[PDB]
């Protein structure tokens, strides 16, 4: 019984609408731009991850770092929660050592 | 359809206001300025008499290299008396 | 009078030129107003189907920022007290009401936090990826040389039917050497258009060129692509950033 | 190519028919199913299988072995230690050959590193360059090299091929400018000095049987003739040749390029070199 | 005005070798003449926009590279092509009257 | 306090190259360091073996799991199973058996199970490529 008995609404994609024609324009803006733009300076995002990648870790120290003193009270206490047990989780934890 | 423009550098020197207090501290100091007139030129409109230490500057410099980096005279002389003890 | 394109760039001795015609968009009978040499190094390159597929993905994934997030056990809410003791109800032992067994408690592994898949291709690979979707659009007669993108009109009906009778793809991505410079004419043709789409040279990537069915490039385009792209080929290990000033890279 | 016509032939190269080498992606191992389920790979009911093991290192209790291991001094003052990335006399005759360094200049490292003969990483305690005798048996090149150490057969092959090779000294500060000038200049910052050796590098600099650049010039036909009988060659007059005012140019040792001095501010953005003329600051820039 | 679209369809002309030598001669004269180098540019974009012109068929960019000799142009004109939609070319192969084809597109 | 001057010839000789420059033009070869430009024209054999940016044979060794030792051909343009016809010729009597290779015809390379880097240069060499 947790099978729909109707066929769900028809799904249609413009696979031709503008972001998906568009999509990937100035990847190559470093090397057919004489280098004045790096490629990651196209990445529209979070301020912590614009260029940059890592394990969840990772991600919550920088995240911590750059925007931890604009975080809201409750969020900046979830996330040094998150740092410190995610701190013991990769550095006592594991089957590898 | 016709791609946006495509990105560019922002021509010229960022002067970014100082009043403002969300300007990073390190766009407001000297050195920002020395970058930017080595960057552009005169157009960055920085007086390059601010690039050489003001007198204060060069005095402190000045009792820097007599503390730490002593001449060639006074260096061959503790050579010498260093060598004149081990003998 | 022809309009005849010679390679500026040496071309390895062993190598010939690969040669394609040069057509003008003034008229849809005009699909021969000329010759041009393309750099056998640019256009005749081994069929890199490998690499184009590697930087397809690099091009789809290194912007993609996954937004994804879940609330683990610690930051459900509540769920702070025991709900019953250890021993005496007769009941499985319990922490919290939201650990990832309970309706409503926390995800055990969940997505974390807006995610990056950022990564970079060594530019020499991303330019090999560029030269290949480029031989391979010329060895399967997709691409097409323009001496200039200037139409005789900004009707779009006119450019469907120019590509319809010279049997271009359903899809066509024309490409013009800089922004500012691009006709006026193309650009109002093109700005109502969905599967024909006019870029910029330094907009050119393999995931919309192979997204398009055809390329059409403009011969400045052709001879900056080429040098762009030759020198990747013959190029120093870089000292730092080619942003940074060099003897002889502008 | 055959590979083209087989592509003409082939149909249209897309988005869905795109395919990564194979054997490039491993595929992913995941525990589900008997194979890789139940147990998923970490055995039986243990301190593993819980994934607390100690860490490592840790022997179960027995003292470790890298703790009964002594201390040795064996890796102590390591990042104090001066480093020189070695320049064989291969490396420098082929780069010459290959026209990447410029004999009928004076080489220095600033040549070495745009030439890309040698990566020098001052953050790593690297102190320049250190002729190295490697292939002196087949150097035939008359260049005028600066390095920062010289052995004494690098220097005898130099020589001998009527070159000149000088032993020059740079802080870390100035070391990092020669080898990345560019980015210097940008820094906006007039030109330092070239700090002398420390005390115990200086009798190295002031020696003239190293060719040191703070050595007496006059000692130096004493040792180039010394070195020419030690190793059986003919000392060329170097005076004759018609390169001799290269081979004579050497920088101030206060000098950090060759035609620039300290204080000097480059504006790459015009093509300038502005130059203090307040006494004070050309007092300290001289000094 | 848009021409109607041009059939694909190309059959060699039986006096295929005559045009193509007139061609050749009205462009560039030797003997062997099918050996005649096209390493020219300018004789190159002649004598094919000419060929192309008068057979409604002209060289593929893919080819245009192999066309080094007269020979090279006149083995790929003789190579007849059509444009016959797979349905025709299934239909109109004797197909044995117990096989029946239909296309709904 | 301010003084403009044009020496700027001392940084533009500072100023680093980006594109590697071709070698000159020696009056003797092979050059003291070994190296020799390709010969004009090129040869005429069914493969081509592209010389690397910085004008050298692209004969390399490499080692996997520390005992693999081999030998790679990498910028190998036309017949692949030509050259590797030809390398199995020039290398059998060295070994005293027929190596054992790969060709990766895709890539364009030939791997050839052992050190023979040196003797492959030299062959290459006197091929002319
Ligand atoms: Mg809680
Ligand atoms: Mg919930
Ligand atoms: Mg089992
Ligand atoms: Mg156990
Ligand atoms: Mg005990
Ligand atoms: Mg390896």
């Amino acid at each position: 019984i947790g099978i729909r008995l109707t066929l769900p609404p028809p799904k249609v994609v413009d696979r031709w609408n503008e972001k998906r024609a568009m999509f990937g324009v100035y990847d190559n803006i470093g090397i057919l731009g004489n280098f004045e733009k790096h490629p990651k300076e196209l990445i529209r995002g979070p301020i912590w991850l614009r260029g940059w990648k890592g394990n969840e870790l990772q991600r919550c120290i920088r995240k911590r770092k750059m925007v931890g003193s604009r975080m809201f009270a409750d969020d900046l206490h979830n996330l040094n929660k998150r740092i410190r047990y995610l701190y013991k989780h990769f550095n006592r934890h594991g089957k590898f050592r | 359809y016709r791609a946006r423009p495509p990105p560019r550098r922002r021509p010229g020197p960022r002067w970014p206001d100082p009043e403002d207090l969300l300007t990073p501290r390190w766009q407001l100091g000297p050195r920002y300025a020395a970058k930017q007139f080595a960057r552009y030129g005169a157009a960055s409109g920085v007086v390059p008499g601010s690039l050489w230490p003001s007198p204060e500057q060069l005095r402190e410099l000045e009792a820097e290299e007599r503390e730490w980096y002593p001449s060639l005279a006074t260096m061959q002389e503790s050579l010498r008396v260093k060598q004149l003890a081990e003998e | 009078e022809p309009v005849l394109r010679k390679v500026e760039l040496p071309v390895p001795t062993h190598r010939r030129p690969v040669q394609a015609w040069v057509e003008s968009l003034r008229g849809f009978e005009q699909e021969r107003v000329g010759l041009a040499d393309l750099h056998p190094d640019v256009f005749a390159t081994a069929p890199r189907l490998d690499i184009l597929h590697q930087v397809a993905m690099w091009q789809k994934n290194f912007k993609r920022i996954s937004y994804a997030k879940t609330k683990t056990r610690a930051e459900v809410r509540g769920g702070g007290r025991k709900p019953w003791p250890q021993k005496g109800t007769g009941r499985a032992r319990h922490g919290s009401i939201r650990s990832p067994l309970w309706r409503g408690g926390g995800v055990a592994h969940g997505p974390r936090g807006p995610t990056s898949y950022y990564y970079m291709l060594p530019m020499k690979v991303r330019a090999l990826g560029l030269k290949v979707a480029l031989t391979v659009k010329l060895a399967q007669d997709d691409l097409h040389i323009m001496d200039s993108l200037e139409l005789p009109t900004g009707d779009p009906q006119y450019l469907t039917e120019l590509a319809h009778y010279r049997r271009w793809g359903d899809s066509v991505l024309l490409v013009d050497l800089t922004h500012e410079e691009m006709p006026q004419s193309i650009v109002e043709a093109t700005s109502r258009l969905k599967t024909f789409n006019l870029i910029p040279a330094v907009g050119l990537n393999v995931h919309s060129m192979l997204k398009h069915q055809t390329l059409v490039l403009t011969l400045p385009t052709v001879a900056f692509l080429e040098d762009k792209l030759l020198w990747q080929d013959s190029r120093y290990r870089p000292l730092y950033p080619f942003s940074l000033p060099y003897s002889d890279f502008p | 190519a055959r590979a083209l016509d087989l592509l003409r032939g082939l149909p249209r190269v897309s988005l869905a028919n795109l395919k990564p080498n194979p054997g490039s992606k491993k595929p992913e191992r995941r525990p589900r199913g008997r194979r890789r389920g139940r147990k998923c790979g970490r055995g039986h009911k243990g301190e593993r299988q819980r994934g607390t093991r100690p860490r490592l290192g840790f022997e179960g209790g027995q003292t470790p072995f890298y703790i009964r291991i002594p201390k040795y001094g064996f890796n102590e003052g390591h990042s104090f230690r001066r480093q020189y990335k070695p320049l064989s006399l291969n490396r420098l005759q082929y780069l010459i050959d290959l026209g990447r360094v410029d004999p009928s200049q004076p080489i220095d490292l600033t040549q070495l590193v745009n030439g890309r003969g040698v990566t020098i990483q001052p953050l790593k305690r690297d102190y320049g360059v250190q002729l190295v005798e490697e292939g002196a048996d087949t150097f035939t090149a008359k260049v005028n090299i600066e390095v920062q150490l010289a052995s004494e057969l690098a220097i005898a092959a130099i020589e001998k091929n009527g070159g000149v090779v000088t032993t020059a000294f740079y802080d870390p500060r100035s070391l990092d400018i020669v080898c990345k000038p560019v980015p210097f200049f940008l820094r906006g910052q007039p030109i330092p000095k070239r700090m002398l050796p420390p005390e115990e590098l200086v009798p190295y600099y002031t020696d003239a049987k190293n060719r040191g650049y703070l050595a007496d010039p006059a000692k130096f036909p004493e040792a180039r003739l010394e070195l020419a009988r030690k190793y059986g060659y003919i000392l060329p007059d170097i005076t004759k040749d018609e390169l001799f005012k290269m081979l004579c140019t050497r920088k101030d040792p206060r000098q950090i390029f060759f035609g620039l001095a300290p204080g000097w501010v480059v504006n790459m953005a015009d093509k300038k070199i502005l130059k203090p003329t307040d006494e004070n600051l050309l007092k300290y820039y001289t000094s | 005005v848009c021409p109607p679209l041009r059939s694909r369809a190309y059959t060699p002309p039986e006096d295929l070798q005559s045009r193509l030598e007139s061609y050749v001669k009205e462009v560039f004269l030797p003997s062997n003449w099918q050996d005649i180098s096209l390493e020219d540019s300018r004789l190159k974009f002649n004598l094919l926009a000419h060929l192309a012109d008068d057979l409604g068929h002209v060289v593929p960019n893919s080819r245009l590279h192999q066309m080094c000799r007269v020979r090279d142009v006149l083995d790929f004109y003789n190579v007849p092509i059509q444009d016959r939609s797979k349905f025709d070319e299934l239909s109109a192969s004797n197909l044995p009257p117990n096989l029946k084809i239909t296309w709904s597109y | 306090f301010v003084e403009s001057v044009d020496e700027y010839q001392f940084v533009e000789r500072l100023l680093p190259a980006t594109r590697i420059p071709d070698p000159p033009k020696h009056e003797h070869y092979p050059t003291p360091s070994g190296w020799q430009p390709p010969r004009d024209p090129p040869p005429n054999l069914p493969y081509f073996v592209r010389r690397s940016r910085m004008h050298n044979i692209p004969v390399y060794k490499d080692i996997t799991h520390g005992n693999r030792q081999m030998t790679v051909i990498r910028k190998v343009e036309g017949d692949i199973w030509a050259l590797q016809k030809d390398v199995e010729d020039f290398l059998s009597p060295l070994l005293g058996k027929t190596p054992v290779t790969q060709v990766n015809e895709v890539t364009g390379t030939l791997r050839i199970k052992g050190y023979f880097d040196q003797e492959l240069k030299a062959w290459l060499l006197e091929k002319g490529f």
